[PDB]
């Protein structure tokens, strides 16, 4: 279990995974041109996970990067890093998807996913072994939502056994492109659902909210978005790409973490949390931010659920007695949002190479029931517009019927029962 | 911020101390399963000793020694009072017993039994016996009817001399028993509570109808009922301590510490020593204290007996208060701090 | 002589293998080249030693082992490692793809496609054998190889080699150096597999091993380094009559015949005295006396439980360093009249004592440091029981509510398989109380 | 205190001291299990590949 494959479909999906290469480039000490410039040697001892290593010890992304129109994938290829990436992995129609999720899924995606497989299949092909996907997209397009669902479905016919990973930006009114946004979302959380092993659910309310209450910026736009979100994706990933006691991979996670097949929709969060000051934080410091509501990712109040398993990760040089006892401390006196029928379901790990500018930093993966009251939102807002059928013409016209809309809200309001279920269990 | 887990509701003593807990503003009630507990108010039968101290990150304490019962079974006390040297078959504070299985069940003491109650035949000393199980008392001269009585039920049962010639109280040619609580901490310190209790008979004491069994059963619930002079010379057949010493001093010109109290410590340490070895819970990974209920008995000539020990007793109601409090205080925050009523029980004599 | 075979079956057991084998190279004077320039017949020999190790020609001398993992990283950091020179590429076996903490997935899925490997490689060791007497077997209860596979594994050499003994050093699950929630399923699964293919088995719980090396220690958060020199030690005793000249415990059937009357309670509880820190400045060195006691308090046990509150069915003292009979028979009559030893009614109250007079080895710069005497107690207990029921406890926990059986169904596992090796377990917790407790 | 079969060597010695008197299936069974789950897992695979196909 070795080398990931990443996919990233769509504008937010490409502009989100281009900041993702961005960091994790600069911790490996590479730099826009592919070449290793760093002190470590365990810059590189993990390397091979996510980059291809090319002739003149160069490095390569294992990075497809999909589009149904070309302008992001030009902007990401005029970008900061955008000459790091295999030129034939750019696959891209012209027409675009027009924020609608058939688009992606049954026309325009259709006709281009089998040259995007094609360039998956090559990028496997040369992998020792191959460990799994990862995919970075939102919901409320149509491109990233109805093509990246679709690519997940094709990848897992061809993959069966491999590990499928997402990570998802959940549409949300306060930061909005369209009014359809809750159908797309919608429809695409009936495919996660069924197909991948782990989905981070990150809300663009919650990021709104950081960048606003807390980075107190008054006018956010998607750049800072986006720098919370490679932040938190460098932080989920870092036990993956650093030598660590752990020899981290995608399937012990996916394993421990999911009790349910269908529960895999995780609540990420990041401390500290910074906008791109000195202040050293202490290990108690952030124990108790990682946990904070204010530093998770997807709009959820933890308390208003039961944590069913929580990965904290914790970066740079600290204390281990410390953090240990840290940890403990917190499962202890808020005993009772953890699910007593998982004995011991919270975990830490630790990796000594902190991220960009500190010295010390935490990431959270919580599979947390307060996640339903997410789709509860998506599933309140599809179905303000589904009982006058509003908006709609823009799905039959690609084919779609009504009873698919009704299925997929009936399937996403199964899974907040499931939800509800074991909170309280 | 303290967390404990109660058990066990049908025990008043600690619905108390949970609720003095809880108005501490410092502790916190889990729910009954929820292992991340610093303290177990426990159940009374299988606990599950076995899961404690395996909780990184929290001290954890309970209310009861595993296995305090070998002091707080009928058969065990006996057992454990003839085969330990240091109380021995030659000890003076514990009637005279015997270990006896039914027939259906066929070890066992019958065989030794009537050998001493045959030179009490010979001997024309009182053959008087009672037995009795860990309801189901016999008191009578006849080892036939003894034996018989014991055969009739299913479990084992002891045959204890039965004190024919207690001390009784006037006014009423009367019977009593004596009840001390004991605090045992997790260091071990055995701590006597200062208060006791007289359970007293309303029925003047009857030595020639020992099936009459309500003058001769001092039970609290025995004579709530079958007794019909109940709550005449004390509110609810319960003399304490300050009237008893007086009536001590009156009657008898002695006092409750010197006639009767240095007995009692002597027993109740001498009690606790023995088993200490078995139970302490010094190096272990969990901690236990426990309160115990020790019922003794008087003679007439002012020698105490020892008649039971009890393992989960109910306190005396204008006592819970101040008991409660008194656990709280010496076993609990003992071992978690937050922001005497008790004799400490403790002697060393060289030699 | 009588060979035998020790298999270390993942990761905890091939770590565990390495600090053992590092250990008794030290201890038999065996270079990291295999070379062992006090022995005077080159090439060949049946002393001692050579239960554990064979010669070539050259003079190397070879351990009696195979390392096996579903994933090369860790067997890797032995081939290239300080004593790569001394075992065999062929006995060094890695697939590629690990059982992912699953036991079905090392069981069915994985293990299928290497167990014939496996017993191949394990045959070319016992066909350089005069007279195999069986298997010293290392592993986790908790990962997915050392649950599954190593359950596959046992049941087949009970086929291949039916007659010889087996033994098992079981790693039994720590919350505090675990990073997985399903031990307590891959646990059960392994032990209800393995129970009857098993003669004798030492568990090891990481939650005493990872506290004695915080108290005694004085480390703060041990690492899998830490706890396997410590582990190695004890295993070293354990096995040092294998290894040396000596009259008790000589062959593997000795094992079970002192140790396990009743087949079934086959897990011996051991205890270790003293672990004593190499950086403690000044150290008063204990006596007989006071590492014979130390053999009976729970804080120095490979399992906290407590033996006061069941009974015993054997006991064996292992003494290394300087030890003589009359100073272990004065402290067993000191013990004996201050602490709370009950034997079954059908069993002698009694120890057998083995002294071996060379004092415990240590390595150089590890945390223990050098004694003039050390013991080993392993007593067959009911208290051990105590381990089942925190295990069951957990389980049961999870169980009731389905968590994570859709990875074991996915493999090919049947759901019922987990309420069979739950009853088993049930089976056993119910013995221990019956042998161990009176109404 | 008896003291029994006491031996001793050069490298160290041995006894016994007594404080108190007395008061498996075949390969081919094995390769059934593990081809019985086997099918059970192209079972589960197949069906996937059906709703995929659907
Ligand atoms: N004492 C000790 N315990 C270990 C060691 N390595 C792992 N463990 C414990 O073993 C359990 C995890 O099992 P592993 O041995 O790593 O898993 P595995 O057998 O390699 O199987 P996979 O699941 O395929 O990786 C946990 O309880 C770990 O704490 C070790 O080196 N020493
Ligand atoms: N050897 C004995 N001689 C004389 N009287 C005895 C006696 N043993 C018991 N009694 C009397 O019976 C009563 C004690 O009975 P017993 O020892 O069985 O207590 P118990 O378990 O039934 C209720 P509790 O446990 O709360 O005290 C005493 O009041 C005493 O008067
Ligand atoms: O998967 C990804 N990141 C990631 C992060 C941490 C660990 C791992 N991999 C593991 C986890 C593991 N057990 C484990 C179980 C629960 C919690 C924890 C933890 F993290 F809290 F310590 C560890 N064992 C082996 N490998 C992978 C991103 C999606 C691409
Ligand atoms: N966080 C974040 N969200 C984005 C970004 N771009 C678009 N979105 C959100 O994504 C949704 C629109 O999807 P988009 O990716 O533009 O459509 P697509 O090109 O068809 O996949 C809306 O919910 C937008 O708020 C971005 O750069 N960052
Ligand atoms: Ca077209
Ligand atoms: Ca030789
Ligand atoms: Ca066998
Ligand atoms: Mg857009
Ligand atoms: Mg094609
Ligand atoms: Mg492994």
């Amino acid at each position: 279990m070795r080398e990931i494959v990443h996919i990233q479909a769509g504008q937010c999906g490409n502009q989100i995974g281009a900041k993702f290469w961005e960091v994790i480039s600069d911790e490996h000490g590479i730099d826009p041109t592919g070449s290793y410039h760093g002190d470590s040697d365990l810059q590189l001892e993990r390397i091979n996970v996510y980059y291809n290593e090319a002739t003149g010890n160069k490095y390569v992304p294992r990075a497809i990067l999909v589009d149904l129109e070309p302008g992001t994938m030009d902007s990401v290829r005029s970008g900061p890093f955008g000459q790091i990436f295999r030129p034939d992995n750019f696959v891209f129609g012209q027409s675009g998807a027009g924020n609608n999720w058939a688009k992606g899924h049954y026309t325009e995606g259709a006709e281009l996913v089998d040259s995007v497989l094609d360039v998956v299949r090559k990028e496997s092909e040369s992998c020792d072994c191959l460990q799994g996907f990862q995919l970075t997209h939102s919901l409320g397009g149509g491109t990233g939502s109805g093509m990246g669902t679709l690519l997940i479905s094709k990848i897992r016919e061809e993959y069966p056994d491999r590990i499928m990973n997402t990570f998802s930006v959940m549409p949300s009114p306060k930061v909005s492109d369209t009014v359809v946004e809750p159908y797309n979302a919608t429809l695409s959380v009936h495919q996660l659902v069924e197909n991948t092993d782990e989905t981070y659910c990150i809300d663009n309310e919650a990021l709104y909210d950081i960048c606003f209450r807390t980075l107190k910026l008054t006018t956010p736009t998607y750049g800072d978005l986006n720098h919370l979100v490679s932040a938190t994706m460098s932080g989920v990933t870092t036990c993956l790409r650093f030598p660590g006691q752990l020899n981290a991979d995608l399937r012990k996670l996916a394993v421990n973490m999911v009790p349910f097949p269908r529960l895999h929709f995780f609540m990420p969060g990041f401390a500290p949390l910074t906008s791109r000051q000195y202040r050293a934080l202490t290990v108690p410091e952030l124990t108790q931010q990682m946990f904070d509501s204010k530093n998770m990712m997807a709009a959820c109040d933890p308390r208003h659920g039961r944590y069913l398993t929580v990965a904290a990760i914790f970066r740079g040089r600290m204390s281990m007695k410390e953090v240990d006892e840290q940890m403990l401390n917190v499962q202890n006196k808020n005993s009772s949002y953890f699910v007593e029928w998982i004995p011991n379901n919270v975990k830490t790990a630790v990796c000594d190479i902190p991220p960009r500018g500190l010295k010390m930093s935490a990431t959270f993966i919580g599979n947390s029931t307060a996640i339903q009251e997410l789709f509860k939102r998506i599933s309140e807002q599809f179905t303000a517009m589904f009982r006058r059928k509003a908006f709609l013409h823009w799905y039959t016209g690609e084919g779609m019927d009504e009873m698919e809309f009704t299925e997929a809200e009936s399937n996403m309001n199964d899974l907040v029962s499931e939800y509800q279920q074991y909170q309280d269990a | 911020m303290y967390t404990f887990v109660v058990r066990d509701e049908n025990s008043s003593v600690y619905a108390e101390v949970s609720r003095l807990l809880l108005a501490t503003g410092q502790w916190k009630r889990l729910r009954k399963d929820n292992p991340r507990f610093n303290l177990m108010l426990g159940e009374r039968n299988r606990l599950p000793f076995g899961r404690l101290g395996h909780e990184p990150g929290l001290v954890q304490l309970v209310n009861y020694y595993r296995g305090a019962d070998k002091l707080c079974r009928k058969a065990s006390l006996v057992k454990l009072i003839k085969t330990s040297p240091e109380l021995s078959e030659s000890c003076t504070w514990f009637p005279e017993s015997y270990v006896i299985y039914p027939t259906n069940l066929k070890t066992d003491e019958r065989e030794v039994f009537l050998a001493a109650y045959n030179r009490r035949r010979e001997g024309r000393e009182g053959n008087v016996w009672i037995a009795k199980s860990s309801e189901g008392i016999l008191i009578s001269s006849e080892a036939s009817e003894l034996l018989d009585f014991i055969d009739e039920q299913g479990q084992v049962h002891v045959i204890q001399k039965y004190l024919e010639k207690p001390l009784l109280l006037e006014p009423g040619h009367r019977k009593f028993d004596i009840r001390s609580w004991v605090l045992v901490d997790h260091l071990y310190n055995i701590y006597l509570y200062r208060e006791g209790v007289l359970r007293t008979s309303s029925e003047p004491y009857n030595s020639a109808n020992f099936q009459d069994k309500t003058c001769h059963l001092t039970n609290h619930c025995i004579q709530k009922e079958y007794s019909k002079n109940y709550g005449r010379y004390e509110e609810g057949n319960e003399m304490f301590f300050e009237e008893f010493n007086q009536y001590l001093m009156d009657a008898l010109n002695t006092t409750l510490e010197n006639s009767i109290l240095l007995q009692i410590k002597h027993i109740i340490r001498s009690c606790l020593m023995c088993i200490e070895p078995a139970i302490s819970t010094k190096h272990l990974h969990y901690q236990s204290f426990q309160l115990f209920g020790f019922d003794f008995m008087v003679d007439e000539e002012l020698k105490v007996w020892l008649i039971e020990v009890n393992g989960a007793p109910a306190c005396a109601q204008k006592l819970y208060a101040e008991l409660c409090q008194g656990i709280v205080d010496v076993a609990i925050s003992s071992v978690f701090p937050l922001a005497s009523i008790f004799i400490k029980l403790h002697h060393h004599h060289h030699h | 002589m009588r060979e035998c075979i020790s298999i270390h079956v993942g990761q905890a057991g091939v770590q565990i293998g390495n600090a053992c084998w590092e250990l008794y190279c030290l201890e038999h004077g065996i270079q990291p080249d295999g070379q062992m320039p006090s022995d005077k017949t080159i090439g060949g020999g049946d002393d001692s030693f050579n239960t554990f190790f064979s010669e070539t020609g050259a003079g190397k001398h070879v351990p009696r082992a195979v390392f096996v993992d579903l994933e090369p990283t860790v067997i890797d950091e032995v081939r290239t490692g300080t004593y790569r020179q001394l075992f065999h590429p062929e006995q060094l076996i890695t697939g590629k793809e690990d059982a992912a903490n699953n036991y079905a997935r090392g069981h069915y899925t994985i293990g299928k496609e290497i167990i014939d490997l496996v017993l191949d490689r394990i045959r070319k060791l016992a066909d350089q054998c005069t007279g195999l007497q069986g298997f010293l077997v290392f592993h986790s209860f908790g990962g997915g190889t050392g649950s599954g596979f190593t359950s596959l594994l046992m049941e087949r050499l009970s086929v291949d080699y039916g007659k010889k003994s087996k033994l098992e050093f079981s790693i039994y699950p720590a919350p505090q150096v675990s990073t997985a929630v399903v031990e307590p399923y891959n646990s059960i699964l392994t032990t209800h597999t393995t129970l009857e293919h098993s003669d004798c088995a030492f568990m090891v719980d990481n939650e005493a091993i990872y506290d004695i090396c915080r108290r005694n220690l004085d480390i703060e958060r041990p690492t899998y380094t830490n706890l396997n020199r410590l582990i190695s030690q004890i295993v070293s005793s354990i096995t040092a009559s294998l290894r040396f000249d000596g009259a008790l415990n000589v062959d593997l059937t000795e094992f079970q015949t002192n140790l396990v009357p009743y087949p079934r309670i086959h897990f011996p509880l051991a205890t270790y005295a003293p672990v004593i820190s190499a950086e403690k400045a000044y150290h008063e060195q204990l006596s007989v006396a006071e590492i014979t006691n130390a053999c009976f308090e729970p804080a120095n046990q490979m399992v906290k439980c407590d033996p006061r509150h069941g009974k015993y069915m054997a006991c064996c003292l292992l003494y290394r360093g300087d030890v003589v009979p009359k100073d272990v028979n004065a402290a067993i009559a000191t013990i004996k009249t201050k602490r709370s030893i009950q034997f079954v009614d059908w069993c002698p109250t009694g120890f057998k004592v083995g002294i071996n007079y060379q004092p415990p080895t240590v390595v150089p710069g590890g945390d223990l440091a050098k004694v003039q005497r050390a013991v080993c107690m392993l007593s067959n207990t009911t208290a051990i029981a105590e381990a089942w029921a925190r295990l069951d406890h957990k389980f049961d926990l999870m169980y009731a509510k389905r968590a994570f059986v859709h990875w074991y169904v996915g493999e090919g596992m049947e759901e019922g398989e987990f309420s069979e090796a739950r009853e088993d377990m049930a089976a056993l917790e119910k013995d221990y109380e019956e042998v161990g407790v009176d109404s | 205190m008896e003291v029994i079969e006491l031996n001793k060597c050069t490298s160290g010695q041995s006894f016994e001291v007594i404080l108190k008197p007395p008061s498996d299936p075949s390969l081919e069974e094995i390769q059934k299990k593990l081809e019985a789950a086997e099918e059970r897992r192209k079972y589960q695979e197949a069906e996937l590949l059906k709703h995929l196909a659907e």
